[PDB]
């Protein structure tokens, strides 16, 4: 596991080309997250 | 482990309110469904709340070294993330082997605020092989899971891309 950018927490990747996509994020200390919810699903065909 | 799951009815406002952004953040991708599947939408089977109190005092405990490192803010997001590890997560926490060596800003642990973007993962890199039963990275039959994860991200390097 790496480090982060000097004096910085994490990463953010900006979508700078496509339009409707919305952020994603690095953290690199397994402590900086928390897995608050368990989601069980299926995804489904489109009609 | 010392991880214990409540399951939480869907009358529950708590149930609600996750499933709603599970749902308002689905997107089209621009591999035409070829690693998380084609869908619009999910059919929501269960939410689950995970409860440690060890992993989360080593939560709160970073996070208000984060918070103090940056003018008493640790700029915490509720974020997704998929994995094939993660029953291990939910029982042992996040370290360096849910990081993905390979990934695009370096050896970390990456999340999403599109569900769908995270949905790619649920079967590996690259949506692997898909589902077990059916090899099926499209499968609409065999149940997935993904995490909802409280994460601090603290003073963030922004990376345009
Ligand atoms: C290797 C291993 C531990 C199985 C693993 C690898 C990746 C993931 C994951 N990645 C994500 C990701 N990754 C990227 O953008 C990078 O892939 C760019 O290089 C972006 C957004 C969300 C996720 C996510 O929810 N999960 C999980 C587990
Ligand atoms: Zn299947």
């Amino acid at each position: 596991m790496a480090h982060s950018p000097p004096g910085h927490h994490s990463v953010t990747g900006r979508p700078s080309v496509n339009g409707l996509a919305l952020a994603e994020y690095v953290i690199y200390r397994g402590e900086q997250a928390y897995p608050e919810y368990l989601i069980t699903y299926q995804i489904m065909r489109p009609e | 482990s010392g991880t214990i799951l409540i399951d939480l009815s869907p009358d529950d406002k708590e149930f609600q309110s996750v499933e709603e952004e599970m749902q308002s953040t689905v997107r089209e991708h621009r591999d035409g469904g070829h690693a998380g599947g084609i869908f619009n939408r999910y059919n929501i089977l269960k939410i689950q709340k995970v409860c440690n109190k060890k992993l989360w005092e080593r939560y709160t405990h970073r996070r208000k070294e984060v918070s103090e490192e940056n003018h008493n803010h640790a700029n915490e997001r509720m974020l997704f993330h998929g994995s094939p590890f993660v029953n291990a997560i939910i029982h042992k926490g996040f370290d360096e082997r849910h990081a993905y060596i390979g990934g695009m800003f370096g050896a970390g642990i990456y999340f999403a605020e599109n569900s769908s973007k995270s949905n790619q993962y649920v079967y590996g890199i690259g949506g692997g092989t898909g589902c077990p039963v059916h090899k099926d990275r499209s499968c609409y039959i065999c149940h997935r899971q993904l995490l909802f994860c409280r994460v601090t991200l603290g003073k963030s390097f922004l990376q345009f891309s």
